[PDB]
RNA sequence: GUGAAAUUCUUGGAAGACUAACUACUGCGAAAGCAUUUGCCAAGGACGUUUUCAUUAAUCAAGAACGAAAGUUAGGGGAUCGAAGAUGAUCAGAUACCGUCGUAGUCUUAACCAUAAACUAUGCCGACUAGGGAUCGGGUGGUGUUUUUUUAAUGACCCACUCGGCACCUUACGAGAAAUCAAAGUCUUUGGGUUCUGGGGGGAGUAUGGUCGCAAGGCUGAAACUUAAAGGAAUUG
């Protein structure tokens, strides 16, 4: 401290933070691939929903609306992206 | 912060870093540009459309792949409305707590309430008569507002 | 009454419920509830108050179960019910999935037909 | 007889003077 | 509401200076504050400095080396006419011999005796010494 | 019945109120303000957000709303306290503090009044500047735990963090007449933006005129004369 870098802050530290009050913001939520296998055609869904994101064609259920992060409903294998 | 309460809390989106890709992304601008266009025919505000073409569909942002925005293709396909979503929730808000004074006499806290949205109603308005996507001649009052809005 | 008394702890969340109702026969009678949020042991805060509608669901699931045992099977009976509180374990094991309470008790017992 | 606190107490607002 | 800029910018570099500091990050990152800057840097006044890019205005880095007393507004923005820099500098300055009355001409923002050298005049922005 | 006597007492289910304890250096509300259960209504804040919009903003003279109690008016309610008034003492005098009876009022439906120590005695917005632990709401991570049923899940709690609060505690670089103050700091090295108010004390918030109100009242608001003080902050008998 009161000699140091603020062009390079080390990285969780910089991670800690708020989204907002980062060096350069740039968010952390996050898109996916939801699989529920009765259909291998795959949902990208955002990490919140708001909204309760079905399967495709078969209509159950993927998602239910959350407070945080949207929560994947158990029938589930996702790669991230 | 809040206009007419008294928080200070900061909540909201934060745009990427990028001006180009995804690239794990692969369609085409046109493909979500339909999607609009279904949605529209189905009459959604361009809020809702943005919400279900974030989580349903793969759509980061409109703008990155589209150089027009939601309310810029509706308008540009002939579906925009007699007035903008904002100022219309804030009229569809202000008929409800009307009504609930209507009923009631007896809170003058939702009155209170009444008075500080139909300050913003003017603020707002005043915005859209100021560029003219309102009629100069634009007029707001109850009266013409309970057949108007809804 | 000082059984209430020594019951009523600071730093924690009071729960009545209350509901009338008949028996069988012609013999009506309003019955009270007492219910307390206990510290779920392993806490560091040092009140364990409740959530305000937690408070709501309690009051409901115990006026619920109030309604649940009388009604059936006249005062007699539900006395027999009364005794080894079922009813206040009972209490215990629908409230404990939110959060679980102490001094759980129907406090009095009383007609008013 | 605790009551459920009302029916306003004798000796007024600033109470008994002495 | 944020209604100056290099007001907020000068507050927390001499904030800085004030406790010893090294560096600043300064928000949001105008290009009168890069006139500025480069006009004090010109003179040393600061060491260097760096602009960061989000896609919003930039944010700033300073370092500041040693030698900052203070660096402030004026506000409003006067409009100096040529025999007015001797009121200013009268006023502002702690002696005859350093300290720079920065003003902003049709010339550019430059300090006061830039503008005795090349003769214009225009309004004030404020003072570094 | 009290400090004691005494006026005072000795064969002599309804009504109205209010939500104790739980009640916290805790939450909410623009304040003034708010604690039973349940319902519904319309909101509101914070958090989340890769949703929308693109200066729509800040402060506000004029101008309106809101606004504790008490007072005023038309009903009702009228269970309790209780300005006034009446005792019965005490004290030299005591018209009272003390008791007894106690009308209006108090409570409420429909309107004035718009007042308070409406006090944080500290305008509103914007940043920057220091450590510490608690605590509220929310959210994120965890080979944390609990719970058992079969692991979970949940729900609670633990832990690391993050915002948005009401707070605290120590400091002091700074500020100040000092008390004290994270703002009353970033002010003679005096300029981020902006509404209001003051210019010795008395006379006197009186006179005067205007103004709202039925009125009470409020709002607005001097001079003649007079005087050298009036006022805010520490120690030893």
């Amino acid at each position: 401290v009161l000699v140091q870098d603020l062009l390079h802050p080390t990285a969780a530290s910089e991670a800690r933070k708020h989204k907002l009050k980062t060096l350069v913001q740039g968010p952390r939520s996050y898109f996916l691939d939801v699989k529920c296998p009765g259909c291998l055609n795959i949902t990208t869904v955002f990490s919140h929903a708001q909204t309760a994101v079905t399967c495709e064609s078969c209509s159950t259920i993927l998602c239910t609306p959350t407070g945080g992060k949207a929560k994947l409903s158990e029938g589930t294998s996702f790669r991230r992206k | 912060g809040r206009m007419h309460s008294a928080g200070k809390g900061i909540s909201s989106s934060a745009i990427p870093y990028s001006r180009n890709a995804p690239a794990w992304f692969k369609l085409s601008s046109e493909s979500v540009i339909e999607q609009i266009v279904k949605y529209a025919r189905k009459g959604l505000t361009p809020s809702q459309i943005g919400v279900l073409l974030r989580d349903a569909h793969g759509v980061t942002q409109a703008r990155v792949i589209t150089g027009n925005k939601i309310m810029r293709i509706l308008k540009s396909n002939g579906l925009a409305p007699e007035i903008p979503e904002d100022l219309y929730y804030l009229i569809k808000k202000a008929v409800s707590v009307r009504k609930h004074l209507e009923r009631n006499r007896k809170d003058k806290d939702a009155k209170f309430r009444l008075i500080l949205i139909e300050s913003r109603i003017h603020r707002l308005a005043r915005y859209y008569r100021t560029v003219a996507v309102l009629p100069p001649n634009w007029k707001y009052e109850s009266a013409t507002a309970s057949a108007l809005v809804n | 009454t000082d059984k209430l008394r020594s019951m009523v702890r600071k730093w924690q969340t009071l729960i009545e419920a209350n509901v009338t109702v008949k028996t069988s026969d012609d013999y009506v009678l309003r019955i009270f509830a007492i219910a307390f949020t206990r510290k779920q042991a392993n806490q560091v805060k040092r009140h364990s108050y409740a959530q305000s509608s937690h408070i709501r669901a309690i009051r409901k699931v115990i006026s619920e179960i109030l309604t649940k045992e009388v009604q059936g099977s006249t005062l007699a009976q539900l006395t027999s019910k009364l005794i080894p509180e079922v009813i206040n374990k009972e209490i215990e094991n629908a409230t404990k999935d939110i959060f679980p309470l102490q001094n759980i008790h129907v406090r009095k017992v009383k007609l008013l037909k | 007889p605790v009551p459920s606190d009302s029916t306003r107490k004798k000796g007024g607002r600033r109470g008994r003077r002495l | 509401t944020r209604s100056s800029v290099l007001a907020d910018a000068l507050n927390a570099i001499n904030n800085a200076e004030k406790t010893g500091k090294r560096q600043v990050l300064i928000r949001p990152s105008s290009k009168v504050i890069i006139k500025f800057l480069q006009v004090m840097q010109k003179h040393g006044y600061i060491g260097e400095f760096e602009y960061i890019d989000d896609h919003r205005s930039g944010k700033i880095v300073v370092q500041l080396n040693g030698r900052l007393n203070k660096c402030g507004v004026i506000s409003p923005r006067f409009n100096v006419k040529i025999g007015d820099i001797e009121k200013w500098t009268a006023n502002l300055l702690p002696a005859r011999q350093f300290g720079y009355v920065i003003l902003t001409t049709s010339a550019g923002i430059m300090d006061h005796e830039e503008a005795r050298r090349k003769h214009v005049s225009g309004k004030i922005l404020g003072f570094v010494y």
